């Protein structure tokens, strides 16, 4: 088995982070920041 | 998902409640709690234990003959989904529950005359 | 004839009905008009494997089970069908002939209301009950005194 | 001499010492790394653990056995009244941290 | 390929090594004595154990005499220890029982007496083909 | 400066279908022997000078007890950070049906019948988290954003709830609402007495 | 038109599929390959439903039906029943039955005209079978096996039975069913015909290990493709069958 | 008395249920299935002396005739006269029914 510290596993995780989870997390961050900025400007 | 009923006592068996006994003849017995499960394993008759719907129906303390009890059944022939049919079914369930409660109160008063 | 040879004889034997009749078949007419699927055909039919491959592959693609539903109105294909209502099963109450039975129930309800089925109904009796309760309290106090002594 | 049969350690040395916590309120040891290109947002919050209950989930997990099926799962409820912001601390970088 | 099946969810194992279960098929054996469990891990002092749907290695203590001299692969189809399925249902059978198979999962017998578990039926297609009722 | 003297609700920091980290102090157990503190094997029955112990704490050199040997001491009340906990619902306290789903139409709140045991009622916004968290009831919990970008499909899954249990946790509660309990039981003696 | 296929590297197609003359039921899996085999053979002529029965994927051995009806066991849920009812047209009657032997694909084998059942089914269950399926019901055992739905594949064209069936038993069964029957095997010598394959009046799907002689036997007995007949077995394929299965 | 009353409620100490006893009395096929789940040579009296009501095998005909005079056999008779509890009675207790169309 490849360990959690394996280089290939790290590269796989980095590609997943850059291409898949990244846009979803970015959209969630935009929505949450817009709501909290609405509170801040209110 | 759906709401079962306890085999022993008849209480509403919600998901992740109780335990099911699988008998080798093909019978599944659902119990709502370990009280009913242990009484079943001790082979106590539910019809004799006064805290059960079985005893209450045997003794005639439950309203059993009424038109409002003919609306709930295990439907073995499925119906194609229809939004208006489900909505009018929901309204029917609410009104039937009200009528059943009122007639049950009348039944209890005729028990306690 | 040896056992193995009778076994292969039973394998090559074809049993037929003695009357010589045949059962009616029910092949639909579109089977004759179907064009056979070819992988190398550029105008081949797009399959669920093709859609799954285009939308993430196996284990990523999420199939839509309600896509092929046949309903009276196709707007209802993605509804959240109710299941539980106030501790009761909706599927227990789903019945195509629900309105007629409910209207009959309403007629029955107004009939018993006119007949007086839900109708609801002495100072001397209240006095004698209060006197009996006072006597029971005095009896309890006497028993408590006896228990103390 | 050596052990005749191998066996792993009982417990983890990563969580030593097994002592009482120095504070009742939990300490955020690390915050997420700051990215100046992101919009401004808060990184944490507080609540009070109320208890747990049960749910039924409609599972959409492709490749799993319970895909398109209902699953019963335990969930924990945390009561979260809104916080009140009352202060602002500034932090500089030093060769000591 | 060893006899440990793939795609099995975690369940409470009720039958350790040394347990005698009933033999639920018509192979001629009446009981099965567990001596090993396929796919068991290595841990000091821990007895290997299996649940419904697992393959075990079992000898025959009671039954047809020419079955009594060999070690057979078997699939546990019923267990008495209660376990939970993913729908939140805790359940149990009234006995522990298994069926003799080969390492490919095909059954030695031709009929199954009584019900089988959903786990065993879903993991072994021949047991699902020879089951009359699945619970 | 814009946020001074202002209330911040939980749904402007966290969102449903997010995986967060939970930081809390664990349940205290006081002074505990090695058997429950570390999971060591019990010694055989009637072992002289105790069997809930470790037989050898240093059979070899150095002439010291080493720091890696299990000892009786404080168990629990430890600081813990547990990661990757999924938010299943952020319910609003002003919603009278925040335990209602799209398929369960019972208008009910998250509080069980009889209240949460040893807590009370949840009357504010609440966060439903899959699984268990390090604290106990009444304990202050810190919810933190995940430090890294997630690598699991579970963090990207969308959660669809069908039913939330609201029966009593003070026993084998079989009813979700008081109306359901009264409908099942029927009319009691105290009902006509009142 | 007999097609070799597999459900997740398993040759037991009849365990995971149910094929009639008006619909097809396929088990939900982690991929679309098993669905797409049936989709390629049936290009929207009859509907294909990805379905689950009792939370399991053994729908072929748990469900029984023909072009007129469908029977599901008592542990089928309301949502699975609603999904099946919404996926199939109103010409097909779907009923959930309370039969003790809930493996309906094991205890019932049927075509559009007749149905053989396990001999210990209930009388009202026989009534429901004869009502919903609209067929004549017979209690019969095939090669001393009470699981007729797993040890026989049946269509309106013909039938393939357990290889160890006696010749007089095949004669009596063929006279009772009105279709020609042949004793043969699937999946390289497996005797579980119903668990190994599914069939309707113009399509058969067997496992990938089904050899060429027994595939030709299936083709001839079920009259699949151009110039296929059960009389070819003892004339044209006789030497091949004797060479292979001696 | 009961042998080993401490483990009397274990699943491995379970006895046959009363509804199964009624079904054995009503239909000999169900009783024959139950008897085929046993081995005849390991039974008391080689399985020749069986009480369906008590669901129990006996070593001799005089032993069977003997237990019939006892009160456990009479308790089983009165329980069968009252009728055992089934799922049909369970549904009738709550007013539930089956709709088969
Ligand atoms: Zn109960």
């Amino acid at each position: 088995a490849k360990s959690a510290r394996a280089s290939r596993i790290k590269e796989n995780h980095q590609r997943f982070k850059k291409n898949i989870a990244g846009p979803v997390e970015a959209a969630r961050l935009e929505r949450l920041s817009a709501k909290l900025m609405a509170i801040a400007q209110a | 998902m759906r709401i079962e009923n306890c085999f022993f006592c008849g209480r509403p068996a919600w998901p992740s409640k109780g335990i099911t006994f699988m008998r080798n003849d093909g019978k599944a017995f659902r119990f709502c709690r370990s009280k009913c499960h242990k009484n079943f394993k001790m082979k106590r008759n539910p019809r004799k234990l006064k805290w059960t719907k079985a005893y209450r129906k045997n003794a005639g303390k439950e309203m059993v003959v009424d038109s409002t009890l003919q609306f709930a059944a295990r439907r073995n022939v499925p119906v194609r989904y229809n939004r208006e049919l489900w909505q009018k079914t929901l309204k029917a369930m609410e009104r039937i529950s009200e009528i059943r409660a009122r007639r049950e109160r009348v039944f209890y008063k005729k028990r306690m005359a | 004839i040896g056992t193995r040879l009778q076994e292969v004889m039973a394998r090559i034997h074809v049993a037929t009905p003695m009357d010589g009749t045949t059962r009616e078949t029910f092949i639909p007419e579109a089977v004759k008009n179907l064009k056979k699927y070819d992988k190398n055909d550029p105008n081949r039919r797009v399959l669920a494997r093709d859609i799954e491959e285009a939308n993430g592959g196996a284990g990523v693609f999420n199939v839509d089970l309600r896509k092929d539903w046949i309903l009276e109105n196709p707007e209802w294909k993605y509804d959240k069908i109710p299941e539980i209502f106030d501790g009761k099963n909706v599927y227990d109450y789903i019945d195509p002939d629900i309105d007629a039975k409910l209207q009959a129930l309403e007629e029955e309800e107004e009939r018993l209301e006119k007949e007086g089925f839900y109708d609801e109904d002495d100072e001397e009796e209240e006095e004698i009950l209060q006197k009996a309760e006072y006597i029971r309290e005095q009896h309890a106090l006497i028993r408590n005194e006896a228990k103390m002594r | 001499s050596h052990r005749k049969y191998e066996a792993p350690r009982h417990g983890s040395l990563a969580f030593l010492p097994r002592k009482r916590a120095a504070r009742h309120r939990g300490r955020v040891k690390s915050f997420p790394k700051d990215d100046p290109k992101k919009p401004v947002h808060l990184t944490a919050a507080m609540g009070y653990k109320a208890g747990m209950t049960t749910i039924v989930r409609d599972l959409d997990r492709p490749g799993a056995k319970a895909h398109k099926k209902e699953v019963v799962e335990a969930v924990t409820i945390i009561d979260c009244p809104p916080m009140v912001v009352v202060g602002l601390v500034g932090y500089i970088e030093t060769p000591r941290g | 390929k060893r006899g440990a099946p793939g795609g099995k969810l975690k369940m409470t194992l009720g039958l350790p090594v040394g347990a005698i279960m009933n033999c639920a098929d018509n192979s001629g054996a009446r009981n099965l004595y567990i001596i090993a469990v396929k796919g068991a891990g290595a841990r000091l002092n821990r007895l290997p154990a299996g649940g419904v749907g697992d393959m075990v290695m079992a000898t025959v203590k009671k039954g047809k005499p020419e079955l009594r001299k060999k070690v057979h692969p078997a699939v546990i189809v019923r267990q008495a220890k209660p376990w939970k399925r993913f729908d939140g249902v805790f359940l149990y059978f009234e006995d522990n029982a298994g069926v003799i198979v080969n390492p490919k999962g095909e059954m030695k017998g031709s009929a199954i007496t009584g019900p089988v578990g959903k786990e065993a039926a879903e993991l072994w297609p021949r047991i699902a083909s020879n089951a009359g009722v699945v619970m | 400066r814009s946020l001074f003297e202002k209330p911040v609700t939980i749904d402007t920091i966290f969102e449903k279908d997010e995986m967060i980290d939970v930081i809390a102090v664990t349940k205290g157990h006081g002074f505990v022997g090695v058997t429950a503190r570390w999971g060591t094997k019990k010694l055989p029955r009637k072992t002289h000078k105790g069997l809930r112990k470790v037989a050898c704490i240093g059979a070899w050199h150095p002439s010291h007890v080493q720091w890696t040997v299990a000892r009786a001491g404080q168990m629990g009340y430890h600081h813990r950070t547990s990661v990757n906990h999924k938010i299943y619902r952020i319910g609003k306290g002003d919603d009278e049906a925040n335990a209602s789903t799209e398929t369960d139409l019972t208008k009910k709140k998250i509080t069980p019948m009889g209240g949460f045991v040893r807590y009370g009622e949840v009357n504010n916004d609440y966060v439903m988290i899959k699984g268990s968290v390090p604290g106990v009831k009444k304990r202050i919990m810190t919810l933190r954003k995940s430090l890294f970008t997630h690598t699991s499909r579970k963090a990207l899954e969308k959660v669809e709830l069908k039913w939330i249990d609201t029966s009593s946790e003070f026993g084998h509660g079989a009813f979700q609402t008081a109306a359901e309990k009264k409908q099942f039981m029927g009319t009691l003696k105290k009902d006509l007495q009142t | 038109m007999a097609v070799r296929a597999q459900f997740e590297n398993s040759n037991e197609v009849g365990v995971f599929a149910t094929l009639t003359n008006s619909y097809c039921l396929v088990a939900l899996g982690a991929s679309e390959n098993f669905y797409s085999v049936f989709e390629a053979e049936l290009q929207d002529v009859i509907p294909i439903c990805r379905t689950t029965i009792a939370g399991t994927r053994i729908i072929g051995r748990l469900t029984a039906g023909n072009r007129k009806g469908l029977l599901v066991p008592t542990t089928t849920t309301d949502q699975e029943l609603q999904h099946l009812r919404n996926s199939l047209p109103d010409d097909i009657r779907i009923q959930r039955i309370e039969e003790r032997l809930s493996a309906l694909g094991n205890v019932i084998v049927c075509n559009d005209h007749t149905a053989l059942i396990h001999p210990d089914l209930e009388r009202e269950t026989e009534e429901i079978i004869a009502d919903v399926l609209g067929v004549e019901v017979f209690r019969q055992t095939i090669a001393d096996h009470v699981l007729v739905g797993s040890y026989m594949a049946l269509s309106n064209q013909g039938g393939l039975v357990h290889p160890k069936t006696s010749i007089q038993d095949q004669d009596e069964l063929s006279s009772l069913l009105g279709v020609p029957l042949v004793a043969g095997s699937v999946n390289r010598g497996s005797n579980v015909i119903g668990g190994g394959m599914v069939v309707n009046d113009w399509l058969a799907v067997t496992g990938l290990d089904t050899t060429a002689p027994e595939l030709s036997v299936i083709e001839s007995v079920f009259r699949l493709g151009e110039g296929a007949g059960p009389g070819a077995i003892n004339t044209s394929m006789k030497n091949t069958i004797v060479e292979s299965f001696y | 008395g009961v042998f080993a009353k401490r483990t009397m409620t274990k699943t491995r100490r379970r006895l046959r249920d009363l509804d199964q006893i009624e079904r054995d009395l009503r239909s000999p096929r169900h009783l024959q299935q139950y008897k085929e789940t046993k081995a005849a040579e390991d039974l008391p009296g080689l399985g020749l002396y069986y009480c369906i009501e008590c669901a129990k095998w006996f070593e001799s005909e005089t032993s069977l005739v003997g237990h019939r005079k006892g009160k456990p056999h009479k308790r089983r008779l009165k329980q069968l006269k009252e009728g055992a509890y089934t799922h049909e009675e369970a549904m009738a207790a709550i007013g539930y029914r089956i709709d088969n169309g």
